[PDB]
RNA sequence: CUUAGUAACGCGAGUGAAGCGGCAAAAGCUCAAAUUUGAAAUCUGGUACCUUCGGUGCCCGAGUUGUAAUUUGGAGAGGG
RNA sequence: GUUCUUUGUAAAGUGCCUUCGAAGAGUCGAGUUGUUUGGGAAUGCAGCUCUAAGUGGGUGGUUCCAUCUAAAGCUAA
RNA sequence: CCUUCUCAAACAUUCUGUUUGGUAGUGAGUGAUACUCUUUGGAGUUAACUUGAAAUUGCCUUAAA
């Protein structure tokens, strides 16, 4: 499998080959607009493991965001707002610049019959999954919410808002305890 | 020496099974009067076009 | 400039060697959809009313070719020099050299795709060949080696 | 005496009947009752004299007496110097336990460590393992249940000491328990160091029981098989015995020779004992044919009046092979010529041959004349799945045996050309073998 | 342990090929230059500063030394 | 519900949880990662019909920079 | 229940023997600047200089052991 | 980067039997002692074997542009 070689190569992001590729691709991207269509992802190894499939109904977008809300979340929201009909599935980092940071976002078109008839991917068509990035249901959104198993996230296991209602509500029964 | 042994499967040394499945499906379609055999199509077209 | 791994491509085979390689590859064009469909329909018709040897075709899938390499089964590998995700092919030449499988870099992925009935083929490799072309295959392998490894022995150097 | 005169369980009696041996041998007749009684016993019984079954039967009797589940303990542990001996002992144990419901397994150096660890975790009541890998499995494998060691037997202690596993044996003895462990051992002979090892292991006062030109051919690794095939073809109508270092290789060679339309007989431990004896008798009484046998199988087996003795693969016991010719010449009406195949990198064995000082002759063959069946063999392997699998298994077994050879100074995996060996086996691409190179 | 697993030498081969093809990072280049001129006593401090973990710095220094040995000795 | 107005914080004012325990309901799975290579076997769309929340034949295109079989360590895969 | 179809060297499950046997990187982590808690190991979240290994890594109690396998996703009660 | 001199008669016509004719080749190298020959200088025959198609010098215009 060639994917193992690509995954291993991507680790050495400071290598000469990847160093040159970073500058070349960032220079190429800076010419284009902030958000533009991408024919195919430049990091297939990451996309494939992130649920990407080379079939109709899968759309990959490249979005540019100014460097310093997480940047990934902002980019996902920006791409989702423009592509309202599309559904955001995941995103990953591809390149960075002193003035901008570039991320590649994968979107799935629920309207396409191929996705609708695909059992492995028809679940996204459910209306509950509309604007996942807006509600922070993506990988970056969930991470930004501190939703994880462990004492590290006990105080924020189920959000930072429901806790206020839980603690500020005086529970009373028919027969007082 | 190579990297992984991965003992070879029988399918590599055996005729394709997917091709056999497709052939059987086409045979079933022909039997059900669903697919016209190419010879029958040629015979019908020879009478036609004139 | 570019690192040594980059610019390793674009040092393709000469006109005559590339033409000979493509001529040899054109004798093993995999059956297109129509050809396979008509063959299967003919077989079904024969079965309806009532032992072939192993078919020979050029292996071209990037994952399939990479799997073929590192097992020493592949004999000749053709590498496109215009792959937009260059990372998909940067490691192929070095991997082939480490495994000892002869390899060559050809101009254009569309040219590789044409000989395999595909719009664009990243790589094209041969695993098994007919006895008639075995001598031709060996001669082409020797010519490719002489024209690439010795002629372009510095391809892996001088950035 | 006979096996019917012992307190043997019904499944054990049925298995023994299936083996085909009904008359107890002298060593068996002298060792079986004391072993059943549990008394520790050591002796200098020669290899291949039936002692293997002699000390295997008491182990099965003890297992059938305890009737503990496979998850409960590890039962019996057997230590053998060589992988081939381990395979032979495992085959004998499987043949005997066919009727029995207990579990058995192996731990062989150079094999799949993960598979052996999984088998040990599942629970093995009759384990045969070489000391080198046995120590590793005891030390760096959690979940092992060796705490319930009931019996321990050592085979060929002299060879184990000679190889250099004496420290490994001491470590195994230290790690293993000694409360309820009954210790025994057998070997062809016994030296002072072997006696000290027995005293260390054997807890009570142990019971003591007592009872030609060296022709060689220097051929390339790739061409060895073709040369052997040509020799067999041009020597037909005679009787020839071929010695190999792997049962799988013997089986593959026999199958290939049969497929090439030339009768050939096989004699390996993996073969059923009844079938083994039938084939041996048929070869002995045929007066014409070719027999392919393993070193361990023919180590103690009778040697009929055969015209040729070919040592195709390096001997498993160099001293025994060196000393065999002297007795073989006297034991045959017509002095059977001894043939050995030596790789150019294996010329170190000539030093040992000279040290033996026995007469030697260097045979020569012309490279121009050879079977020239390489293309046909390659086509057959690439076309037939069963033959390809058998050839791959034989090549793997041969490589494993070569890597485990005691004579490291003469035989080394690094010096071997894997490509040439694969071509000889018919594989243009050498299949991968997990050899600790 | 039930799933620790081992390299199987395939990951080893792929990692070695990737290390060879990719090259050396500028910090890796500085580390090897210091090793070939100053030594471990000076290279380990820089490795720790760049990484922050002493064990990681030692592992990187060992990897660089192995790479240098494999390169210069051939 | 209980743990509990306890631990903890602030050491004042005050804020303030969680394991275990009992109850209600309980279903586990889907990808990435090793070659189908003796046959891209996958699918979107157009057309003619039918038994139309769709099915078949044909055509075109998407796909080989990976759509079709299996597997997520609870392993898993090739053979007898 | 009534049935019309089944289809093909087609698919699946168990025990035994043999050979193989792959796990998510600008990611953890450290550093630094803000936010959050009544949280003493600011854990958690936010900008950025830096940025690793696979018998490895995280979480803990003790000079070793205990549990899990993060950087992908779905699921009615 | 083109492909290789894929049969002709007389008898017998048991549907194939008898007789005749048509076969001019990659090279190099190694090599087992007989035939004649013309007398000299070697001209043709005679076992066997290696080869990546290997190798250092014998004195007509539409596969148009």
């Amino acid at each position: 499998g060639a994917y193992k070689y690509l995954e291993e190569l991507q680790r050495k992001k400071q290598s000469d080959v990847l160093r040159f590729l970073q500058r070349v691709r960032v220079w190429e991207y800076r010419q284009k607009n902030v958000i533009h269509r991408a024919a195919r992802p430049t990091r297939p190894d990451k996309a494939r493991r992130l649920g990407y499939k080379a079939k109709q109904g899968f759309v990959i977008y490249r979005v540019r965001v100014r460097r310093g809300r997480s940047l990934r979340a902002t980019a996902e929201e920006r791409v989702g707002r423009r592509a309202a009909n599309l559904r955001v599935l995941n995103s990953y980092w591809v390149n960075q610049d002193s003035t901008y940071k570039y991320f590649e976002v994968i979107l799935v078109d629920p309207q396409h019959k191929a996705i609708r008839r695909d059992a492995r991917y028809n679940w996204i068509c459910d209306p509950v999954h509309k604007h996942r990035e807006a509600r922070g249901l993506t990988a970056t959104g969930k991470k930004s919410r501190g939703i994880n198993k462990g004492h590290k996230f006990n105080n924020t296991k189920a959000g930072r808002r429901k806790t206020w209602k839980r603690q500020n509500t005086l529970s009373l029964w028919r027969y007082r305890k | 020496m190579p990297l992984t042994a991965v003992p070879e499967p029988k399918r590599r040394f055996v005729p394709s099974k997917n091709e056999a499945k497709r052939v059987m499906k086409i045979v079933r379609a022909i039997r059900e009067g669903r697919i016209i055999p190419p010879k029958k199509l040629k015979e019908m077209k020879e009478k036609e076009k004139i | 400039k570019v690192p040594p791994t980059i610019a390793q491509f674009q040092y393709t085979l000469d006109r005559n060697t590339a033409a000979e390689t493509f001529k040899l590859f054109n004798k093993y064009r995999p059956e297109t959809a129509a050809e396979k469909k008509e063959r299967l329909t003919k077989e079904a018709a024969a079965v309806a009313e009532g032992a072939s040897p192993k078919p020979y075709a050029v292996k071209y899938g990037l994952n399939h070719v990479v799997a073929l390499i590192e097992n020493k089964k592949a004999k000749l590998v053709l590498i496109a020099n215009d792959v937009d995700p260059i990372e998909l092919v940067v490691f192929l030449p070095a991997l082939c050299k480490k495994m000892g499988v002869p390899y060559a870099i050809v101009k254009g992925k569309a040219r590789l795709g044409t000989l395999v009935n595909q719009k664009t083929s990243a790589v094209a490799a041969l695993t098994e060949v007919r006895a008639e072309d075995e001598a031709a295959l060996a001669k082409l392998v020797s010519t490719i080696d002489a024209n690439f490894a010795d002629k372009y022995d510095e391809v892996k150097k001088h950035w | 005496e006979k096996f019917e005169e012992l307190k043997l369980s019904q499944p054990t009696l049925k298995a023994i009947e299936k083996m085909g041996f009904t008359t107890m041998t002298s060593v068996q007749a002298r060792t079986i009752p004391p072993l059943l009684a549990g008394r520790d016993v050591l002796g200098a019984a020669k290899t291949g004299s039936g002692k293997t079954l002699a000390f295997l039967i008491p182990a099965i009797e003890l297992l059938h007496s305890l009737k503990f589940k496979p998850r409960n303990g590890t039962g019996i542990i057997v230590i053998t110097p060589t992988r081939e001996l381990a395979l032979q002992i495992f085959g004998v144990a499987r043949e005997l336990m066919e009727f029995h419901s207990q579990t058995f397994g192996i731990v062989i150096g150079g094999a799949n460590r993960r598979q052996e660890a999984e088998k040990l975790m599942k629970g093995v009541n009759m384990l045969i393992a070489t000391p080198g890998r046995l120590l590793d499995h005891l030390q760096n494998t959690k979940g092992f249940v060796f705490k319930n060691l009931k019996a321990l037997i050592i085979d060929e202690a002299d060879r184990i000491l000679e190889i250099g596993f004496e420290d490994e044996m001491r470590q195994i003895i230290k790690i293993l328990p000694n409360e309820d462990r009954q210790s025994m051992l057998f070997s062809a002979t016994q030296t002072t160091k072997v006696e000290d090892l027995a005293r260390i292991s054997l807890r009570p006062g142990p019971l003591f029981i007592n009872v030609l030109e060296q022709g060689y051919v220097v051929c390339d690794s790739d061409k060895r098989f073709l040369l052997l095939f040509s020799f067999l073809k041009r020597n037909q109508k005679k009787k020839i015995i071929v010695f190999l270092s792997s049962c799988n290789s013997v089986k593959y060679y026999a199958e290939l020779l049969n497929y090439i339309d030339l009768p050939v007989l096989e004699l390996h431990g993996k073969q059923k004992q009844q079938k083994r004896t039938n084939t041996f008798f048929e070869f002995c009484n045929a007066e014409r044919g070719i027999l392919i046998c393993t070193d361990v199988a023919a180590r103690g087996l009778d040697i009929p009046a055969v015209d040729w003795i070919i040592q195709f693969d390096p001997p498993d016991d160099p001293r025994d092979y060196i000393h065999r010719v002297g007795r073989t010449a006297r034991g045959t009406k017509g002095k059977g010529k001894s043939l050995m195949f030596l790789t150019p990198n294996e010329l170190g064995f000539l030093r040992y041959l000279k040290a033996s000082k026995v007469p030697l002759n260097e045979y020569e063959f012309p490279e121009n004349k050879i079977a020239n069946v390489q293309s046909q063999l390659e086509k057959l392997i690439k076309s037939n799945y069963y033959l390809h699998q058998t050839a791959k298994d034989g090549y793997r077994s041969y490589l494993q045996a070569y890597a485990s050879h005691s004579l490291k100074t003469v035989y080394q995996i690094d010096k071997l050309d894997l490509a040439k060996v694969a071509k000889s086996y018919g594989f243009p691409v050498p299949p991968k073998v997990n050899i600790t190179i | 342990s039930y799933k620790k697993g081992a390299a199987s030498n395939r990951t080893k081969f792929v990692r070695s090929l990737v290390r060879e093809i990719a090259g050396l990072s500028p910090y890796e280049r500085r580390l090897i230059d210091l090793i070939r001129n100053s030594g471990e006593k000076r290279a380990r401090k820089v490795a720790k500063k760049r990484l922050g973990s002493f064990t990681r710095a030692k592992a990187k220094v060992e990897e660089m030394n192995n790479i240098i040995a494999a390169s210069r000795r051939h």
